[PDB]
């Protein structure tokens, strides 16, 4: 009647268990992903339509940045542990893409320093099992939803996101029209 | 036709190729797509409807319909992004064939071991391709 596979979402062919209820991917290099979050804040937006306390997770990925990508991931992974994410997303996007001032593990290190994370406390867990586990939890979460590009989104690990099912001229609209698709798939 | 394309087709297929590997190995997902909006047409545009016989050259005009059409935008878009980004989009490093047309990305991406020209010549090799034929 009015909500379609291959249109605004696609249904995942081989659907993955134990999955996060909703889960996004992104690199700190894809100007698009940068848009997705920097410019349109889509997460925050989407966060808000979601039902009572339904887990909204978010993983970073490797292909873009060879050596650094990984550490960026590992680094990130930390922020997942310390529940710091919210305070580092933005320095990092910026540091990496926009400011072009990030080159090494430490430039990054320093950003956690910068954002209210203690240089030792941010290393205490960096090498911790907590993190290492988490990295893989990602490395493998991509691999599971047979992933090719970013940013990307998937609901209860069943439904990948067709953002082309939607407007491309009006932001204000596309967003809400986006968050909708997600809500819809959260009770399906 | 055949030759004038093949002569040049080769000379640009390989201008990619010849150097693809000498180019060490620059990243690209548009890569294939566009190199396929190439070899998908030229190969089967020589062989197309100018073909093994020349008294039926309209199958190619069709093969030159959906040809550099993509060839145009495949580069067109591709380059539209390169300084001018957009949310409702991606950035990958991956194979795909929505009907099991599979081998194609276990070979030409595989046995591969500057947007400037492409974008324009994908459209340059279009109006001239249409004018003289249609
Ligand atoms: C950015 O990605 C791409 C390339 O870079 C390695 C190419 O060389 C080529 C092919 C190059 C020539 C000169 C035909 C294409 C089509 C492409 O999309
Ligand atoms: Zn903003």
């Amino acid at each position: 009647a009015q909500y379609e596979d291959g249109k605004q979402y696609t249904t995942l062919e081989k659907p993955v268990a134990g999955a996060p209820q909703v889960l996004e991917f992104f690199s700190f290099f894809c100007p698009h992903a940068y848009q997705f979050e920097e410019v349109l804040h889509i997460s925050d937006n989407v966060k808000k339509k979601l039902p009572e306390g339904v887990k909204m997770t978010k993983y970073h990925v490797n292909f873009m940045g060879g050596d650094l990508g990984k550490d960026l991931t590992q680094a990130w992974a930390v922020a997942m542990a310390l529940g710091v994410e919210d305070k580092v997303t933005v320095p990092l996007f910026e540091g990496v893409q926009k400011t072009q001032t990030i080159r090494s593990a430490s430039d990054i290190r320093d950003v956690f320093i910068n954002a209210g994370i203690k240089g030792e406390e941010y290393d205490a867990a960096w090498n911790s099992f907590v993190v290492k586990s988490l990295v893989a939890q990602q490395e493998k979460a991509a691999a599971d939803v047979q992933l090719r590009g970013v940013p990307a989104m998937f609901v209860n690990g069943k439904y990948q996101l067709n953002p082309q099912g939607m407007d491309t001229s009006n932001m204000d609209v596309f967003v809400q029209q986006y968050a909708d698709t997600v809500k819809y798939l959260s009770e399906k | 036709a055949w030759l004038l394309m093949a002569f040049t087709a080769l000379a640009l297929e390989l201008t990619a190729l010849w150097f693809q590997h000498v180019m060490l190995l620059k990243p690209c997902v548009l890569c294939i797509y566009e190199r396929v909006a190439l070899f998908g047409v030229l190969g089967a545009a020589l062989i197309g409807a100018i073909a093994p016989k020349t008294p039926l050259r309209y199958v190619a005009m069709v093969i030159w319909l959906y040809s550099a059409f993509r060839g145009v935008q495949l580069t067109y878009e591709h380059t539209m992004l390169q300084l001018y980004p957009s949310p409702f989009a991606t950035c990958d490093f991956m194979v795909r064939f929505p009907e099991w047309l599979p081998l194609d990305k276990w070979v030409p991406q595989v046995f591969v071991a500057m947007p400037q020209w492409l974008l324009g010549i994908f459209i340059a090799y279009l109006i001239v391709a249409v004018l003289v034929v249609i």
